[PDB]
């Protein structure tokens, strides 16, 4: 495995090697899901969509409309990333911004955490 | 066309609950009610 | 007894004298021959055959006689020639003057108006007949008046806005629509006229149609008619939309009518039975539609592409949106929009008027006038904008989710799994094969489809027959009352693994199950079952039985209903379970009870999970109580449709200069050698040309010039230009050692210069196809290329493909008297072995294995000829140092003294006497005993290169690994079936197989797919195809690829090789042109199909083909064979076609032959039909038997399993009495015309044969001698010409033959006596 680690190392060097490393990904983590999104972001649409639909299965919870925003590469993304929200914050909002106040949005990421619920409603 | 006792002219074999079909020579028996009441116990 | 009267009055062939041409005939024919019996296809059969067309029809038709008859009865015959795949079209261009007028009042014709002077199904023939006409444009005649149809100008047919706004899309269009325009106004009035109307007729046809197709009631009864009309123009649309220059302006007219959505709506696909097959013609149609294709540049159509397009049209209606109506919807992201979920929720709401209004600000409808309401249906209007926007699915996701085994749903579906009952008169839902394709996509889902569904039609009649047999009955339970060799009772069914999707897909990767079977059967069946192996395809079925018990079975009634057939699903073995639950020194399991784990097709099964989830239906793999097996040789359809769906999931890469002729478009000629742009100058020719003599004779056309005088000093190497100049270098084969058996074998054929021209091309780069007839040398041609590829380019690889293991067989056993190396040699296979040497991979390695323990002898012994001690023996890697260290040293101080210099001293310093002690210097010359010396360590170096290759042996233990490295690296020429690499295309790519050349044989004997796939057994290289070389041999003229179910060869062509669609084309081909197997008098009888075909020297001047056949005047003859009892030809089964007077006389003749001495196995008899080969085996037992006198023929069988083979004598029985049946294949002729080296005798009722204008070059010259067999019974040494010493009796029919042969044996039985026992 560790041929295969330096080979993948290769692959971070770079076509082939993004073959290697989706193949690295999809040899069947979310941080690993993450780096896919961060290939997507680089290499290359629909199928990118098709890995994020298998990202989104393996997990529905935030940044998954970021990974769709790499479709939008974006309303269409950040409506996905809305769709999601209501599948459950700012992620929409940044998909609006694709489409075209932080502390707030983090004051409402502490509503985002997983008396407490009267802190939710304050 | 069922096939088991639970459910003439079926032309079939068919035994419908426990009337057996092989020889036993049971031992037991039987048991009695009369009219409308007891296991004959006595 | 009309029509035939009126053919030999006015028209038939073989009458010297007709009466003149008569109009009212061909009014008479019509109305009361052809529309009264309701386009009867007996009687258009009839009409075509008797040659209606080219002897009546159309050379007597001018613009003065044309009439509505007139020009139905034309299009009925072309038609009809279409339906019997005989050339359509010769007439036309023979005499091609009033064709234009013809056509232009066909077009005018098809546009009639309904039910007006031409009736539905007359127009319905116009619209088949029109498109024949579409699918013909190789011809000139047809192109030039359909060009007009097709091209640009054809877009005035469009709304104006949509034309404006492709003008705009394609800014460059605008001067082509200008110049047109202004070449408009140099036309007469009439000329312009004419002119608009071809340009109006594709765009008015479709309004027609849609206004045929509205007359459909929903539920109310039909016209069948109308239903007809409808189909046949769907195939029309389907056949313009699938060929690009009839696609590329019409796509958009198409488009612009909003054709698809009218039909979707329509009341005809709504009804389930009447309107199926217009529906499945519907999803052909929406499937091109919508094809990946840039319709201008003719480039598929990349994703990203694909999805500019889809964001461009969801653009420009939010602009639209935006602006004039919606706001929400305009406002939002593509993908919130774009599902036809959300396109409803947003245009659904609104009103007929205002989606008309958003319609036409797309240019798709014209402006709403303002406070008009709109004409069309909101369910029009609304399917018509969702349809247009909604996002789709590409053409490899729909392909990748196609199950690959056909379900009960497809399997006796007619109308894309036809009978062999098909007779041409409707239409199917299945794809053409002609000439071009749109793109790669598009020519391997033809493939695929048309494999797929013609493999499904056998797989019915292997589940109609087993399933029958075991005659399912009512017990609510089943038991079957039979037993079937090919299908079992299923004991258990258990799906035991659902495995994940991959990442994107919606399907289980993999899933599997257990079936467990009871074998209480007999022991050879038991074996069989037990037989079967892993990717073996068994099929799962689901009775449940209608009939009580004991109730009869008729095979002739509906197979459905018959047992109860509700479920049929494929599955693959993956193996055998053993007594430990472990998939299978195989064991010898015990008890009757076997269990084999098997794979789903894994989208079969979530559509049927889907369909039970959703929508309640019954889980169908929990009702399973039938397994069916089928014979492996014909059950190889699954991993072919696979193999085929991974080429086009690959990038697909053939090299680039044969993209475009694979897929019928560009220069036909931009693959030949002389223009390729990396040609080569200079090549050696090696062992080609016998001497210079042959050389200069290989060559008409050009100049030889040598680049040595002396005659004596005349292998070659031969520079071509870059005029007519050829420069020839004679050149010395390098010594190979003091051995002189160690010089190479050489070629002995003297080539042609045609055949020349072929080894020639098949040395150069690119495509080279060679049309060898009979006989003319095919293989020999073949070897020569792949040995001059051999010597010319050591590193390459060629791969050889052949239809058959006999062509293998035939290469093999000439490759082997040629100069190439055993171990540069492998065979692949899935075999009775018939070449002296074994080329398998088990033969390879055996040879190997064997020749590494000779040559490490070798090594040793030469160790203690120069003195080096040592007792232990070499490996492979152990004489690698030796070679080095010991052998090189001492050669290289060699050559240090003696080439850096007397004779003498070339011998004295010489480091090997010892070794070669065996076996060296002459001591004339410095020069020759050098070279000497040289021969000497090449000789010693070959043997250490060997043992170097064999080093892997030593490596690699296991057999399967051993061959693994022949195949992957030893071998330089690996040959196989294109059956077997179909198989094996998924092994061979992930072994890392590679190629550079390609060579086929029996090329037209190969399906166009199968021809297809050998180009792609590797990787591509560096992101291009290593593909140097692609050679096919093979004839177009002799038979095609076999289709078990004819009814796809009648409707797609599916037979078609791609070698005959490449000649098609106009690939340029080498025709080799002299044939030397047979008599030149029996070539005759079918050199006349081919260009310039004669015959070589041997065949000309050897005495063994201008001598006579013993008792027989005549080397081949034609015999006129009447009735016999009252009876012709006889049909004891349907289809099983014989002839008991043919039968007997064809005995009676091959007795006559033994009789007269003949060596029986010397002799073949051939047949048509089937039925007629079983009758003439019966009666040769039943007649010959017992008799010592009398012994067997070699084979008794089909022309059609004759192919490729030949005996000396040749009798043929053509069987047919009332139809000549499919001999009227002229490629069917050929070769029964071909099988005989030195005798071909025919049994035929003449009078049928002769009528057949097909066959009358062959039949022209057989009827040239008499009809009556002439014997000469006291009968060599004769020859062909000389008039015989002997009495010549004339036999004038079967029964005087058979008394004669009676009387003859009678008085051998007397006199002689012979005895074997």
């Amino acid at each position: 495995v560790m041929t295969v680690r330096d080979f993948t190392q290769v692959f971070d060097s770079y076509e082939e090697s993004m073959i290697a490393a989706k193949m690295e990904t999809a040899s069947e983590e979310e941080e690993d899901d993450v780096d896919l999104e961060l290939r997507l972001a680089r290499f290359e649409l629909i199928s990118r969509r098709p890995l994020l639909l298998n990202s989104v299965l393996l997990r529905q919870n935030h940044h998954v409309h970021e990974w769709h925003k790499r479709v939008a590469l974006g309303r269409p993304r950040e409506i996905i990333n809305t769709y999601t929200e209501a599948v459950q914050p700012f992620k929409a909002t940044g998909k609006p911004h694709t489409l075209w106040f932080y502390e707030d949005n983090g004051q409402l990421d502490d509503a985002r955490v997983i008396a407490t619920k009267v802190n939710f409603k304050q | 066309i069922p096939r088991l006792l639970e459910d003439p002219e079926i032309h079939v074999a068919q035994y419908p609950l426990d009337m057996g079909r092989k020889k036993k020579m049971s031992n037991a028996l039987a048991i009695q009610v009369d009219s409308e009441g007891k296991i004959k116990y006595d | 007894e009309f029509v035939t009267q009126l053919a030999c009055k006015y028209w038939a062939p073989h009458i010297k004298k007709k009466s003149p041409f008569d109009i009212k005939v061909i009014e008479d024919i019509y109305e009361k021959e052809i529309v009264k019996s309701r386009f009867a296809i007996r009687k258009i059969m009839l009409l075509e055959f008797s040659q209606y067309l080219e002897n009546y029809l159309w050379m007597n038709y001018s613009p003065e006689v044309s009439s509505k008859a007139y020009l139905m009865s034309i299009c009925c015959m072309v038609n009809e020639k279409f339906r019997e795949n005989v050339p359509a079209w010769e007439i036309f261009k023979k005499k091609p003057d009033h064709f234009p007028f013809f056509f232009k009042h066909i077009l005018k014709a098809a546009l009639a108006e309904t039910d007006g002077e031409f009736s539905l199904h007359e127009q319905t023939v116009l619209l088949l007949f029109l498109d024949h006409c579409f699918n013909s444009l190789e011809v000139d005649l047809i192109r030039s008046q359909v060009q007009q149809l097709i091209s640009l100008p054809m877009w005035m047919g469009l709304q104006l806005a949509r034309l404006e706004l492709e003008l705009k899309k394609t800014p460059k269009l605008r001067k082509f629509w200008n110049l047109i325009k202004k070449n408009d106004e140099k036309m007469d009035p009439e000329a312009r006229e004419q002119a608009y109307q071809e340009r109006r007729f594709l765009s008015q046809l479709i309004q027609k149609f849609i206004s045929v197709l509205k007359s459909v009631p929903l539920s109310e009864p039909v016209t069948m008619d109308k239903v007809h009309y409808c189909e046949r123009f769907i195939e029309l649309m389907i056949d313009l939309e699938a060929l690009l220059p009839t696609r590329r302006w019409f796509n958009t007219i198409l488009d612009d009518s909003h054709l698809l959505v009218h039909c979707y709506l329509s009341n005809l696909v709504r009804r389930e039975e009447d309107g199926h097959l217009f529906s499945q013609l519907l999803d052909m149609l929406k499937f091109y539609t919508g094809f990946e294709i840039n319709d201008q540049t003719g480039n598929a159509l990349t994703e990203n592409e694909m999805t500019t397009i889809h964001y461009d049209r969801i653009t420009s209606l939010q602009r639209a949106a935006f602006a004039h109506f919606l706001y929400d919807f305009a406002l939002s992201n593509v993908a919130e929009v774009d599902t036809r979920e959300s396109l409803v929720k947003f245009f659904g709401p609104l009103s007929s008027n205002t989606l008309h209004q958003v319609a036409s600000y797309l240019c798709l409808l014209p402006t709403l006038p303002k406070n008009e309401d709109t004409t069309f249906d909101k369910e029009f209007l609304l399917e018509l904008l969702v349809s247009r926007h909604e996002r789709r699915i590409s053409q490899i996701q729909q392909l990748n989710q196609m199950p690959l085994y056909p379900t009960e749903k497809i399997i006796w579906d007619e109308n894309i799994v036809p009978t062999e009952y098909y007779s041409g008169e409707g239409c199917l839902a299945l794809p053409k094969l002609n000439l071009q394709f749109l793109t790669l996509h598009d020519y391997l889902l033809r493939n695929f489809n048309l494999f797929r569904l013609e493999s499904t039609y056998e797989i019915r009649q292997d589940i109609e027959d087993s399933v029958s047999r075991m005659k399912p009955w009512q017990s609510g339970g089943v038991v079957f009352g039979g037993w079937a060799r090919m299908a079992q009772p299923i004991v258990a069914f258990t799906v035991v693994e659902v495995a994940k999707p991959n990442i994107g897909e919606n399907w289980p990767t993999r899933v599997r199950a257990d079936v467990t079977i009871n074998l209480n059967v007999r022991d050879h069946i038991k074996d069989e079952w037990e037989g079967l192996r892993k990717h073996d395809v068994c099929f799962l079925i689901t009775v449940r039985p209608t009939k009580p018990y004991g109730t009869k079975f008729d095979r002739r009634r509906p197979f459905i209903e018959q047992v109860g057939l509700v479920y049929v699903r494929g599955c693959e073995i993956q193996g055998m379970l053993d007594d430990k639950g472990r998939v299978i020194p195989r064991p010898n399991l015990r008890g009757e009870s076997r269990t084999f784990r098997v794979f789903l097709d894994p989208n079969q099964y979530q559509q049927d999970m889907t369909n039970t989830i959703q929508n309640g239906a019954e889980d169908v793999y929990e009702t399973f109580n039938i397994i069916m097996r089928r014979k492996p040789k014909e059950n190889n359809f699954k991993a072919v449709l696979e193999t085929i769906r991974n080429l086009m999931n690959t990038d697909c890469v053939v090299p680039d200069w044969l993209h475009d002729i694979i897929l019928g478009y560009g220069d036909p000629s931009s693959a030949h050698y002389s223009k390729m742009p990396n040609q080569i100058a200079t090549l050696d020719f090696n062992d080609t040309f016998l001497s210079i003599e042959h050389l200069k004779a290989s060559f008409p056309g050009h100049n030889v010039k040598v680049t040595v005088e002396d005659p004596a000093l005349q292998p070659f190497r031969i520079t071509f230009p870059v005029a007519k100049t050829l420069i020839v270098e004679p050149h010395v084969i390098p010594n190979r050692g003091p051995y002189p058996y160690n010089q190479p074998k050489r070629n002995t054929i003297q080539f042609t210069h045609t055949q020349i021209e072929a080894i020639r091309a098949g040395m150069q780069p690119g495509l080279t196809m060679v049309v060898g007839p009979p006989g003319t040398g095919k293989t020999d041609v073949a070897v020569q290329i792949i040995s001059n590829i051999y010597h010319n380019f050591p590193e390459q690889r060629t791969l050889i493909v052949t239809h058959s293991n006999q062509a293998l067989n035939q290469l093999f056993e000439k490759i082997m008297a040629l100069d190439i190396d055993e171990r540069h040699l492998l065979r692949l296979g899935h075999e009775e072995l018939e070449t002296e040497k074994d080329f398998s991979r088990y033969g390879r390695v055996n040879y190997v294995l064997a020749r590494r323990i000779e040559l490490l002898e070798e090594v040793k012994r030469l160790q203690k000829s120069l003195g080096v001690p040592g007792d232990a023996s070499y490996t492979c890697e152990t004489a690698g140092y030796f070679f080095l260290y010991q052998v090189m040293s001492r050669w290289e101080e060699y050559i240090s003294k003696v080439k850096n210099p007397d004779v003498t001293e070339v011998s004295t310093f010489f480091p090997f006497h010892e070794y070669f002690a065996n076996a060296i210097f002459k001591g004339r010359s410095y020069e020759e005993d050098m070279e000497i010396a040289e021969g000497c360590f090449r000789h010693i170096k070959k043997i250490f290169t060997q043992l170097e290759e064999f080093r892997a042996s030593e490596l690699l233990r296991s057999g399967l690994d051993r061959s693994k490295y022949l195949l992957v690296k030893e071998a330089k020429i690996i040959a196989m079936t294109c059956t077997h690499a179909a198989l094996k295309r998924h092994d061979l790519v992930k072994l890392g197989f590679k190629y550079d050349n390609i060579l086929m044989e029996e090329a037209a004997q190969i399906l166009e797919i199968e021809t297809f796939i050998p180009l792609l057994l590797q990787n591509p290289q560096d992101g291009f195809s290593r593909l140097k070389r692609w050679i096919m041999i093979g004839d177009h003229h002799q038979l095609p690829p076999v289709i078990k179910n004819m009814a796809f060869q009648k409707y797609s062509n599916m037979e078609q090789s791609l070698f005959t669609r490449f000649v098609r084309v106009g690939v340029p081909t080498v025709d080799l042109d002299a044939q030397g197997r047979a008599r030149a008098s029996l070539c005759n009888l079918y050199n006349w199909r081919y260009k310039n075909l004669g015959n070589l020297p041997h065949v000309q001047l050897l005495p063994e083909f201008s001598t006579a056949n013993a008792g027989l005047l005549y080397d081949f003859q034609l015999i006129n064979v009447e009735d016999f009892q009252g009876v012709g030809e006889s049909e004891p089964n349907p289809y099983f076609y014989q002839n008991l007077g043919e039968a007997e006389y064809v005995v009676a003749l091959f007795m006559y032959m033994c009789l007269l001495g003949y060596p029986a196995d010397k002799i073949s008899i051939l047949t048509t039909y089937n039925g007629q080969k079983h009758l003439i085996r019966d009666i040769i037992n039943r007649r010959c038997g017992n008799n010592p006198l009398i012994g067997r023929p070699n084979k008794v069988t089909t022309v059609d399993r004759f192919q490729g083979q030949q005996n000396d004598y040749i009798l043929l029985s053509l069987v047919r009495t009332r139809a000549v049946g499919h001999l009227r294949d002229v490629r069917r002729l050929v070769v029964a015309m071909s099988r005989a080296r030195l005798g071909l005798y025919i049994f035929a009722r003449v009078s049928l044969f002769q009528n057949c204008f097909e066959l009358t070059p062959a039949f022209s010259q057989l009827t040239a001698r008499p009809l009556h067999l002439h014997i000469i019974p006291t009968e060599t040494t004769r020859k062909n010409g000389e008039r015989p010493s002997h009495e010549v009796q004339i036999i004038k029919n079967m029964p005087q033959m058979a008394n004669f042969v009676y009387n003859m044996y009678m008085h051998l039985i007397q006199t002689t006596h012979h005895y074997h026992q």
